[PDB]
């Protein structure tokens, strides 16, 4: 969408998840920099009135901030000139039954925005846990249109954020833990009319493949694998849902995203590669057809849902060739980097050297070399597998410094024990079939259950890690970087941290109300630069804390892994905005007063 | 099984030592009920059907109505 | 308790509700003053993980901060050197049925503290909505003893904060809206053993009166009125519960507090003065016997629950006599000031001149001159009565500047329409019997429903108001004043404000996450002075927002009165701590990190 | 009724124009059931009874037990 592209070039805007179509989460603003960060302080705050995990980040467009919350997914609009006054609010009424079919806490990654043409006004697009997708009038908040995308009666819910490309909205899908066959849909932003819908498994017809799909990398596989790599109708409940993030290149007109884990978790019941879940896709924005597809984890047996963030860039490869790339830190512990024009593998390195599920990833066959010693299977107990189902990198949205050519990623250091079990499939009921036990990785304190995370600076071409740092808990919600030589990010134990982009030294941090599982964002308003971030621990890692679970194997094993989380934080829900010296709207105490 | 040898492009799955090449009729047969396996598909073409009505009506009247029951 | 008295003299302590036994809420700390207030910023925050109203204020003793929350009444302990780490937490398991019998939101005014003698360790005393009173080990958080004070099956709950005097704990009571006969109890802080329990209605034996009760003011009334001013057994469900605050004078060894409104609200069903509710009491800490009792609102017909704050001081009266006083801003709109040694009336002025329920308060008969035009009664609709049942002053705990001899009070500007109705009494069910309709007072905007509050500086001897200021909403949770010439207080629309003690000019304010219904408190830690305050709107004024009510007469009429509250705030729950320039524990980003 | 004239010290209630001096047997008679009016009192002397046991036991054993059932 060219207004969006234009708008995203503005520093007092943040018009889409990931800031821009490259989704680098990078700001050219250098007002707040490593020289003055130690003066960063809260300018104002806003409680959303809800508990549970608060993922994503707010949007700032045309002097207004749009805030989204966890279930029941409310939407608020604040005037940057007087944030204490809620311009309008949308409070959906949803079937409380949706709560029962949500695997990993009642979260939502964010709102999208469409500029408007003329006949139609600017719109705020949102998704609801219950499956509805709605378009709200950006200025009044009234509903322009609302349609059904996912049906909870079958286990399908929605947590992903919408994505606006040209004049269409892209909606993902969630539910693999309940055997939901994945599919992403494109709607007409103006009317809610369905343009195209592609599935992750089954007949090529449902897959919506371009006639030249993977023509440049025939070994990735091509026609017939949607059913070929499955036994019988198994694919019908094969999973592959996409609930992560997207990236877009106007040049190729391709939408870049990854599909999720196949169902069930029980490896033994899914003989075959399970094309096409766990795969990096290149789809044409308008037609929906896939031009290339590389499967990261053939026949998954760890739940390495391959939906993680896509970050685009342009760099020279080891041959000095300029390449249009896409970097992808997957759940399986490998950071993939492909040519975003034909899908060629450029590099696939381990996030951490403790990764042991794969010996390596053969760049010329594209297949990952499996170390049998760590696979899973019926009637067996696999131990000390890394990464765990939570992966060495999850839902967090990282960032990339175009100048340094460095990706700052929020890593997970968690391994697991695993043993599957048989179970029937009943639409509407969980279809996991595996009991896990997770704990800190080799570099963490396995005794006191701490040292579950890390943050590193990485180069996709060299594969070198400029620097690495250990975090008490997994760095779950992503990072953001500015030209001020800073890298900001929130932590589960309830901090907003800033590190030197070059050395990784911790320069500053603040104690926010609750753990952070979303990414920071920054904007300027009337000359002042602000940094905002949501607070409210939750998501998979906070499951035990949220639903008050004690059994270490509860919450699909997550509970045990974060047993110490409750000594550093409690639930919460809101936004904290920082500015140099806390400068803000109310510096003149009379603004907002009653006269 | 280390994923290195492939029956064909994009197809490299092999059974692990001691497991059938086809779980059909084996100890590990899911025995899935096709009645169940098809619930999702119907769910979608009903949702698409309703949305079709909602959208068309909106185009027609210029007024959006979510309750299909109230659409004529 | 002499250690408490001693401890309260320390600036890095806040050992009891109201700061000290005089309960002036005054700090001699002048680090933060009207000269540098504009630099006050958030040092750190803490979400309590619960929604609903957060009243009271935290305690700070021996380098630790103790935080209390709303139902289910959790307790947290934070180390001032590293607040991000929860030392210990107490999470009570309570019958969810307690929620149903709570008139005004699931709040709790705070924790109390007992120094410990030798055999027994320092204790944190707390009350629970379900009626239990518990003593926790101040250092470990384990339960030392727990006893039943109120039974929810009969409608009696607990929201008041404990009060430690010498070696006993004083527990109030709540439930008049369900016809609960009031009684306060004194327990042995060491064992939980009941020492004495006095009731607010009935036989003098239950009233626990000293043989010389009101000997200095026989006209107040003496023996036999506990039943004499009621018809039949009506007193048995007469109300009079005490859920406000106390004050204590070691000199007189008297505990000062006020009793609540009689039941039901239906004036017609309670013929008689209803001694002894709505009365200011002077009870001996050890024996429990009452040495004086002045009834503020004989035969209440507006629900002017007389439980408001008691603030002691020593000033010269108009005759130049030095007097040991007690000032009491009541719900009925009159600020009473009596001699705290014999209970003599010294002054009784109107909080605001718009008070019309009483023409005046005759100082020599002690009776308030009633203006029939605004009373209530069966088969009639009273209109434009001021103050409303919410009163011109509620549960908020104000403060007093000993140097200026000024009381800074958080006032309410709300009037009401009223009409009672007959109804049976069934233990366990509400027994209100009156339908109200409230709105802004004369000085507010009755059109847009704003201008519901005000804050004033008042002199008890002169009756002069040094200054008055209007607030958008009622100033519900009290104020705190320091020698820095500042008066801090939180607002329902979600600010922490500071005004010049002399002029009342707004010098600074900050936007906290949610409305504030508790009072601010201040302490020093390692030389730095901090100001903390809870956030999380609720209580009676937030009822509509909390339980999502729309009917203006819902929430006992409160709903309509605060219909605009939801445009400025949402629920929340936590603590915000401010310090000059935001200086704090984490100025060195490495403190608290994982190594 | 303006509260100024008192039958006796501390007793100044007067009925409003048109209302009985005693609502007993009047249109405005509550007709309270003494069965109900006494529930609160019993509630307390049971609570005091239990607490008595809890406290005494604590004094005796030095260990506090809340469940009266487990006290001997
Ligand atoms: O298969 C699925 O469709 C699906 C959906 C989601 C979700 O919607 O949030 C998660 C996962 N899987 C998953 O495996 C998991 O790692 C996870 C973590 C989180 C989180 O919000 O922290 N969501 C999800
Ligand atoms: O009669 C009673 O026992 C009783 C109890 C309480 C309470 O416990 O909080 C309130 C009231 N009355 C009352 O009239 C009212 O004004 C009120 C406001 C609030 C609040 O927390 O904001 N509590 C109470
Ligand atoms: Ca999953
Ligand atoms: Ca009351």
């Amino acid at each position: 969408n060219d207004k969006l592209v234009e708008l995203s070039k503005s520093d007092d805007n943040w018009v889409m998840p990931g800031k821009n179509y490259d989704s680098n989460n990078f700001s050219d603003l250098k007002q707040i920099n490593k020289g003055n960060v130690k003066q960063l302080r809260p300018a104002w705050t806003f409680s959303t009135g809800l508990l549970n995990g608060h993922e994503g980040a707010p949007l700032v467009v045309d002097g207004k901030m749009y805030i989204h919350t966890s279930f029941p997914n409310n939407t608020f609009a604040l005037g940057l000139d007087d944030p204490g006054t809620i311009l309008w609010q949308d409070k959906p009424k949803q079937n409380p039954a949706a709560r029962a079919v949500a695997c990993c806490d009642l979260v939502n990654r964010g709102l999208a925005y469409w500029p408007g043409d003329g006949k139609t006004p600017a719109l705020i697009l949102k998704t609801q846990l219950d499956g509805n997708v709605a378009a709200l009038n950006a200025e009044t908040g009234e509903t322009v249109w609302k349609v059904e995308n996912s049906d909870i009666k079958v286990g399908s819910t929605l947590t992903i954020a919408p994505y606006v490309v040209k004049d269409k909205v892209i909606i993902g899908s969630s539910g693999a833990e309940l055997g939901v066959r994945g599919y992403l849909t494109a709607y007409d932003v103006k009317t809610g009319e369905q343009v195209w819908r592609a599935y992750a498994t089954g007949p090529d017809k449902d897959l919506l493949l371009a006639s030249d799909f993977n023509i440049k990398n025939p070994h990735y596989g091509q026609k017939g694998l949607g059913t070929g790599t499955w036994e019988g109708d198994a694919w019908k409940i094969g999973g592959g849902t996409n609930w992560g993030w997207y990236a877009y290149d106007p040049g190729t007109n391709l939408i870049y995203f990854g599909t999720g884990n196949p169902a069930p978790w029980n490896e033994t019941m899914r003989p075959g590669d399970n094309k096409w879940t766990m795969t990096i896709f290149g789809r044409d924005a308008d037609t929906g057809e896939a031009k290339f597809g590389y499967q990261k984890t053939p026949h998954d047996e760890w739940e390495y849902a391959g939906v993680n963030v896509m970050m685009l860039s342009e760099q020279k490869d080891k041959d000095g060739k300029a390449r249009k790339l896409l970097t992808h830190p997957d759940r399986n512990g490998i950071v993939y980097t492909l040519d975003r024009t034909d899908g060629a593998l450029v590099s696939a390195n381990k996030l951490d050297d403790t990764v042991n599920v794969f010996k390596s990833v053969d760049l010329k066959t594209g297949q990952p070399v499996r170390d049998p010693e760590y696979g899973t299977r019926m009637d067996h107990l696999a131990k000390d597998i890394c990464p765990s189902a939570m992966g060495y990198h999850n839902q967090g949205h990282d960032s990339y410094d175009p100048k340094r050519e460095l990706f700052f990623m929020g890593i997970n250091h968690i391994c697991m024990d695993w043993e599957p079990f048989m179970l029937p499939y009943r639409a509407g009921q969980f279809f996991v079939g595996a009991t896990l036990n997770m704990y800190p990785g080799p570099k963490g304190d396995r005794q006191n259950y701490e040292g579950l995370g890390q943050i590193k600076a990485y180069n996709a071409i060299t594969g070198d890690y400029k620097w690495e740092k250990m975090e008490r808990f997994a760095v779950w919600g992503g990072t953001m970087a500015t030209a001020g030589d800073l890298v900001f990010y929130g932590t589960l134990d309830g901090y907003l941290k800033a590190r030197d982009s070059d050395t990784g030294d911790l320069l500053w941090k603040f104690k926010i109300p609750s753990g952070a599982i979303g990414y920071p964002m920054t904007y300027t308003h009337k000359g002042t630069q602000y940094v905002a971030i949501y607070y409210g621990v939750g998501g998979w890692p906070g499951v035990g804390l949220v639903f008050d679970l004690a059994d270490p194997t509860a919450g699909l094993g997550a509970v045990g892994a974060f047993k110490k989380l409750a000594n550093y934080t409690q639930m919460g829900g809101g936004v904290v905005v920082f500015s140099l010296d806390g400068k803000g709207p109310y510096d003149d105490p009379n603004v907002g007063e009653w006269k | 099984y280390d994923g290195t040898k492939c029956k064909a492009a994009g197809n490299c799955w092999e059974p692990k030592p001691g497991f059938p090449e086809k779980i059909a009729g084996s100890k590990y047969d899911p025995k899935h009920d096709p009645k169940e396996l098809n619930k999702q598909a119907d769910s979608i073409k009903q949702m698409e059907e309703r949305n079709k009505k909602r959208v068309e009506n909106f185009k027609k009247t210029g007024k959006f109505e979510y309750d299909v029951a109230k659409i004529s």
